[PDB]
């Protein structure tokens, strides 16, 4: 328990998490001199010494897992930028055909007056006045 | 921060210590070390913030770049906008009736979404057009002279 | 400290995007002040639409009658 | 240096919209619009006005937006 | 992503190293086989959000024609 405690405390001490995962080797020749070292004195052949779980705080692994999702943004941002350009595209498309309906209508309108508008006013009144015909919720109240 | 830093060189100065103490208790000391180190829950709260607000100072560098990103769609979706406008408001310049006519027909798909919709909608009697002496009757055909 | 560091990245994020509203701006206004501004009432309309259709069906919103 | 980048961001926004202010009614409706979906699923009491139904056809403002385009 | 779409390279690296590690215990390693792998559920969200990137951009793809389409019907 105490060499192998002492060991342990003594090669973490020295670096970082980030320095730990970095390099393993460095680590794990590190703890595996100071432990032959160390059962020298005690006269206890170590036949293999090998760290092989390593587990870090809540915090590196939000840390790490920001530096990845960053590239990983990154990556699908470049290609939603691409959904945007091909949502201009359709949006240029609609705003063309909107255009060339107003430029119909404006023609026909600015020569004949606008009693179009009128008839559409009353034949939508009906038309609302019934699709609402059913609904339990919609209560008509008096004009003021 | 020293201790934990040098954690080594205060084990081994207790190391000397302790052996030299108990030299004269007549105890060998076969070896000294140290098992466990804690504080407080607010040192540890401090560092572990500290640790935090590292953390969020380069998470911001990621922030920087989403920012970028959604300037380009932006700066995108701004470019759809302003051609859609130069090639749609030089149609309304002459008689902009079409507007009216939309207007009319987004208020009935309105009507449509709304009739099944679970709002508590409260519209105006007016809506049914059925108050024939209201004097506001003939406003709509008295504007088309 | 470390605070100031991320309210400076936090800065230069901002000035980006303030840029990438700046040009969306230019585009746009340079665009409407030749045409005119039928594409507001356009998206108005578009606006409406969806709005209502959103709100189509949370229980908790009403629509009183207007005044 | 909140405050710098504030004004940073503010001189090149003002110089854009020194021309025609078209793009802050745009931004309004895609705020409405947002504001919008975060209250479809929220929890508070909202009252609107039917008015936001432009369901009204025979209203003497139904013609205001295309009165105030000519 | 290196390691899975090379896969191969790894295991066979990792399958020599399990051979002249476990030669000095008499145990002769027949073959060395990487039968499953697996990630933290969030690296696997990213994964199938790159996916979904791809499939929007080709949704996008598809709405533009739909769009013409309707400007069709409006004219």
């Amino acid at each position: 328990p105490s060499i192998t405690t002492e060991i342990l405390k003594s090669v973490v001490a020295r670096f970082d998490a980030g320095e730990l995962i970095t390099q393993r080797e460095l680590v794990s020749r590190q703890v595996s001199d100071d432990l032959t070292e160390r059962a020298a004195t005690f006269g206890l052949i170590l036949d293999d010494v090998s760290l092989t779980h390593l587990t870090f705080g809540k915090e590196f692994t939000e840390a790490v897992e920001a530096k990845q999702v960053a590239q990983q943004e990154a990556e699908r941002a470049r290609f939603v930028v691409e959904k945007a350009e091909q949502q201009k595209k359709a949006a240029i498309i609609s705003a063309e055909g909107d255009s060339k309906a107003a430029e119909l209508i404006a023609n026909s309108l600015a020569t004949a007056g606008d009693g179009l508008i009128e008839l559409r006013k009353l034949e939508a009144a009906e038309d609302i006045a019934y699709q609402l015909s059913r609904s339990r919720n919609i209560t008509y109240l008096p004009a003021g | 921060s020293q201790l934990i830093t040098q954690r080594a060189q205060v084990s081994l100065l207790i190391r000397r210590e302790l052996t030299e103490r108990a030299k004269d208790f007549s105890l060998i000391l076969d070896d000294v070390a140290i098992t466990e180190l804690s504080f407080s829950r607010e040192y540890t709260a401090a560092v572990e913030a500290k640790q935090v607000a590292q953390q969020e100072a380069q998470r911001a560098q990621f922030l920087v770049e989403k920012a970028k990103q959604e300037q380009r769609q932006k700066i995108v979706q701004a470019e759809g906008e302003a051609e859609a406008a130069k090639m749609l408001g030089e149609a309304l310049s002459k008689n902009p009736g079409y507007i009216k006519l939309r207007k009319i027909r987004a208020a009935q798909n309105i009507s449509k979404t709304i009739a099944t919709s679970q709002n508590r909608i409260y519209l105006t009697a007016d809506n049914l057009v059925l108050n024939l002496q209201d004097e506001s009757f003939t406003r709509g055909s008295d504007s088309l002279i």
